[PDB]
């Protein structure tokens, strides 16, 4: 059925490697061979993808880009920038912002206390990343959501990469839970395809003060946590060749010398004595 | 448009997760029906272990030992399901096919420490061309979870002088890894690769056709696994590093000043 | 031996 | 006034001199010798440790220890003897009034450089010092601001791609295979014909036999067939006791271990694949610049025929549109030192010495944020 | 032993007498567990001396010289040699092996051949190798009570295998490539 064929299209599209949505989309369109079906069905899948990517976009005439997220989804293909307190229509196919409208409670103080400290963490540690503080109330609890994205794409060096991150804090006086999720994807396509995909949960708790100093607790945790996660990854790639990647296949035999294909019967005889 | 459909479908299989290629490729076939026989015969697939009940050694399934909807087991030379008119190699080749199945079982044992392997052979007008299949999966513990899939295609141009032959190998390697720790989270690495090479080695009683390809395969797999470890240890490492510094890196005036002085001095000196 | 050591 | 001192002090040999000359003043084997037997004759002078060239001269009664192993200092109380000998017996100048430039192989533990600067400041009282990367200077010695330097000292190997002077720290490939491993493997393969060199002194005999006769062949299998079919690759050597040994196949089997480390029991890649990975690990817009300006260096690259062999291997690895060109200077052995004498003699480098005042106000760790 | 026995006043220099020296060695000498403590034991009170009778009927008496001969295994400096003892030799040979397999190596360290049949060599080897290897590792010096012929026993076991019935270099094979064929077949 064209519903299932379109369902298979959403499968393929929503797994597109970061920065390669357009290249997947053209082939999926041409293989489906129906722009009308794809324009009526896949408009959900494109939105699913642009949220999963925390897609950054430049609002025209404004000083910083904004991150497309479910935490900013207003329906109608509108999204919120909580920094300027304005919403825009977003083109989920073209990645264009349009129609900036005013989109003005007690979370404001927190929204600010956090955002400048978060932009300081971005300025300190990210080369070309972005961030946003969304804020919401859940069952009367004040909930602050801090989002980070970084993405380098180089279709002339043949590699694409992304480092997304999301954090939650909920005011539970004199304390809070801290929930973090760190997500990475990367792909290299020079004469072969190699892909890293990796997600980590982080969780901790904090003791409250005024909003300002409480924010510096939040950032000091996030800094320590991302520093440890990236450290763990660097040590892991410096250790896999002799442990994990060594598990699947051995770089060289226990002999530490290539096989001597003349002698090949001799390699039986140890295992003969395990039956003897 | 048909090749434009075909070249676009092959661009999909470079831009998907490699853990589910045998799922995505079936899905791509599921979406379009006109490309069934092509992509099963053109792009690679992870293998499929079937069971031998006569002798009791596992083996692998591909298109070269396939006749109709059955598959030739190399350890018994009988198709399962039982066919009474299949495709058999010559009595010259059955001597070699067990010999190459002895050697690449031994290359399976020293390098992988487990897994399954298979060799098949078929004939050409002036030589023989074969296939070497190898699969090894995770042993059961969680840091090992993932599979390796090696597929080779050799061909041999036996020159009628009887001294030297022309060897040609087109290898591909499918890989997927998943490691889990408390500090590193959950890394689901993986990928794929293909290469080819040639050789003109002499053939004699001191270096037969079994020992000739036996140096050809384990050299190419070493040249493939070494540089595949230098894509992980290569780009996918410092791409992740090149996305922030743990350190506030300062300005560089005098370092750059020394660079400039060196440049100016070497404009005369060189 | 021939060089170094007797044998 | 005062002229800066340059001291390589890499594995195997210490090369030191004054900055401004075109050759190191003193080159001596960086070893330390302890007497293996107890003296019986008095009134003729007895030392508990011969250092430098004296040790190699009297190696027949000494146990010889190299203070550096694989580029990492293993016994500092002998490295201090090495430096004291360098300063007072070869250069003949007190270090307390001469700034010094030292070299370090890349990717060496931070504790090594830290202890190095701490010793150089607190024991020898030098007014100021600096630590440069051992491979970067060798690209200055050739005048190339950009290019890939393959340095292969006697004990360590490293390939460093450097563009516009700023070396790329993400493509610096280390390799533990070097001259000392080639000496060990040469001993092990000499055992095949019946020659057993096993003592610490005889390692210098086999080391000299390698530095003199060994050579890298273009095609290994063809040369193996040649050395098997006839006796035209036989060469004779004369030990320092008069015996005459003869080596055939072993002449090129030993150095070829650089290109196939499997021969030596090493899982790593050869030096040609290492250089190709160092060129492939960087951008695709400068990969070509690196291919045309490949600079060799270090003593282990002084083998006859390594240039053509490296060129063949790299052009077989690299694409067919890139032009390969191996730049092999005629004085590679001292290339790292020469490049130093340039860097120290620059009129813009004298604002980069770690001054003793700066040291005491910031501790040793300042070396980790002053030297790149 | 032919050298250290002179300090007592004995002279064996003839090849016929080297056999008597070998017989005294494999009858009285024994490795000590703490060489310095046994030296102090011998210097404190003579209770280690044993009487041996040559084929002439003289009654020689070796005391301290019992363990000074086998100790030369662990300290080749006594023989004017530079290399290290047998324990450090085994330690370096093991640490040259692949890291993953080392865990099983330290458990199956086996002594063999004649010279390892010294009284007390097992405990000494174990102490030395466990003081050299880390404490997490399990050191087992397995010493078969018939290790004088273990090489031949293993050769017989290997030769009796049907799988080994194809590994014999045959005469007709020898005629093809000359004696050099031995370098190819044998590992
Ligand atoms: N042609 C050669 N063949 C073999 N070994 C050589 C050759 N040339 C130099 N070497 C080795 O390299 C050493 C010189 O290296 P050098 O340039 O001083 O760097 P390092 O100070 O790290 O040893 C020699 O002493 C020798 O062991
Ligand atoms: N208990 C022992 N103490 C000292 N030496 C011994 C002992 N047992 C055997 N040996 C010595 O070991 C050697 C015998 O070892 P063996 O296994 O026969 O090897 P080989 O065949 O090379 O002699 C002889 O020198 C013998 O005197
Ligand atoms: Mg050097």
């Amino acid at each position: 059925s064209d519903e299932e064929k379109v369902r298979i299209a959403a499968k393929f599209i929503t797994h597109a490697p970061p920065g390669e949505f357009n290249e997947v989309f053209n082939d999926v369109r041409l293989l489906l061979n129906n722009d009308n079906l794809l324009r009526e069905g896949a408009a959900h899948a494109f939105a699913q993808y642009n949220m999963d990517q925390f897609t950054p976009v430049k609002i025209e005439g404004y000083d910083d880009q904004v991150l497309i997220t479910e935490h900013g989804d207003l329906g109608n293909s509108r999204f919120l920038d909580p920094r300027n307190q304005i919403s825009f229509k977003f083109d989920h196919l073209r990645k264009e912002a349009s129609d900036p409208q005013p989109e003005d409670g007690g979370l404001k103080s927190w929204r600010e206390s956090c955002d400048s400290a978060l932009r300081a963490y971005v300025k300190d540690h990210y080369s070309n990343g972005f961030c946003t503080v969304y804020a919401k109330t859940i069952d009367g609890q004040q909930t602050i959501i801090a989002c980070i994205e970084s993405h380098q794409f180089q279709p002339k060096n043949f590699w694409n990469g992304r480092w997304r991150s999301e954090w939650k804090f909920t005011i539970t006086p004199p304390s809070a839970q801290v929930v973090g999720v760190l997500k990475i994807q990367v792909h290299y396509y020079e004469d072969g395809n190699v892909q890293l995909v990796s997600h980590k949960d982080v969780q901790d708790s904090v003791t409250v003060s005024n909003e300002v100093q409480t924010t510096k607790e939040f950032i000091k945790i996030i800094e320590s946590a991302e520093n440890e996660y990236q450290t763990a990854i660097s040590e892991n790639y410096q250790t896999m060749s002799d442990t994990t990647f060594k598990a699947l296949r051995r770089q060289l035999p226990v002999t530490r010398t290539k096989i001597d294909w003349n002698k090949i019967l001799s390699y039986k005889i140890g295992k003969e004595m395990q039956n003897a | 448009m048909s090749d434009q459909q075909l070249d676009c479908a092959l661009d999909l299989m470079r831009r998907l997760p490699p853990q589910q290629i045998e799922k995505n490729l079936s899905d791509l076939i599921d979406l379009v029906p006109s490309l069934c026989e092509d992509l099963l015969s053109s792009v690679d697939q992870p293998l499929k272990i079937a069971r031998d009940k006569v002798v009791g050694k596992d083996y692998l399934l591909c298109d070269y030992n396939r006749d109709g909807d059955s598959y030739r087991s190399p350890w018994s030379n009988k198709y399962d399901p039982p066919l009474e008119d299949g495709a058999m190699p010559s009595a010259r080749l059955r001597k070699l096919e067990v010999e190459a199945n002895n050697a690449f079982d031994q290359y399976r044992d020293l390098y992988f420490e487990g897994g399954v392997s298979s060799v098949y052979l078929w004939d050409l007008d002036h030589g023989f061309a074969g296939v070497i299949l190898i699969k090894k999966a995770g042993d059961g513990s969680k840091k090992i979870k993932g599979c390796w899939d090696s597929i080779h295609v050799v061909e041999v141009q036996e020159k009628s002088s009887g001294r030297t032959a022309h060897y040609k190998l087109t290898s591909t390697v499918m890989l997927w890894l998943q490691t889990n720790k408390s500090g590193s989270g959950t890394m689901n690495l993986g990928g794929s690769l293909t290469r080819q090479m040639e050789k003109d080695e002499t053939v004699s009683d001191c270096s037969p056709h079994i020992a000739n390809i036996g140096r050809l395969v384990e050299d190419m797999e070493n040249k493939i696994r070494s540089t595949l470890n230098e894509i992980y240890f290569g780009k996918t490492k410092d791409i992740v590093n090149g996305l922030r510094s743990v350190q506030t890196f300062a300005d560089k005036s005098k370092q750059e000043a020394l660079k400039n002085d060196l440049v100016e001095a070497l404009k005369r000196k060189q | 031996w021939x060089a170094x050591c007797p044998a | 006034d005062i002229a800066a001192l340059v001291v390589d002090n890499g594995s195997g040999m210490c090369k030191a001199g004054f900055a401004g000359d075109d050759a190191p003043r003193a080159v001596f084997p960086s070893i330390v010798g302890r007497p293996r037997h107890q003296g019986v004759m008095v009134g003729m002078g007895q030392k508990d440790s011969y250092v430098g060239d004296e040790a190699q001269s009297k190696r027949g009664i000494l146990t010889l220890k190299y203070p550096i192993e694989h580029g990492i200092v293993t016994n500092w109380d002998d490295m201090e003897k090495i430096w004291h000998h360098t300063f007072y017996n070869e250069l003949r100048v007190a270090p307390e009034e001469h700034p010094v430039l030292l070299t370090e192989a890349p990717l060496n533990p931070k504790a090594n450089r830290e202890k190095m600067t701490q010793i150089m400041f607190e024991t020898f009282n030098t007014p100021a010092m600096y630590v440069a990367i051992q491979a970067v200077l060798s690209l200055y010695a050739s005048g190339r601001t950009t290019g890939i330097v393959m340095d292969s000292g006697d004990g360590v190997t490293h390939t460093v791609p450097i563009y516009e002077g700023y070396a790329l720290p993400h493509a610096i490939l280390r390799l533990d295979l070097a001259g000392r491993d080639l000496t060990d493997y040469l001993m092990k393969i000499l055992t095949e014909r019946g020659y057993s060199f096993t003592t610490t002194a005889e390692r210098e005999i086999v080391r000299d036999i390698k530095e003199k006769l060994c050579y890298v062949a273009l095609d290994f299998e063809q040369e193996m067939a040649t050395a098997a079919s006839s006796s035209s690759l036989e060469k004779s050597y004369e030990l320092p006791d008069g015996q005459v040994i003869t080596i055939g196949n072993e002449r090129f089997r030993c150095p070829e271990a650089l290109f196939q480390p499997s021969f030596l029991g090493m899982e790593s890649c050869g030096i040609h694949e290492t250089t190709f990975n160092s060129i492939m690990k960087c951008d695709v817009d400068i990969r070509k610049d690196l291919y045309a300006n490949t600079v060799l260096s270090g003593g282990t690259t002084m083998y006859p025929g390594i240039a053509d062999r490296m060129q063949k291997e790299i052009t077989a690895l690299a694409p067919s549109t890139m032009k390969i060109k191996i730049i092999a200077p005629p004085e590679r052995k001292y290339s790292v030192w020469i490049g130093g004498s340039i860097l120290a003699s620059l009129s813009t480098f004298q604002q980069m010495w770690i001054s003793k005042q700066e040291y005491d106000e910031s501790g040793p760790s300042i070396v980790h944020r002053k030297c790149f």
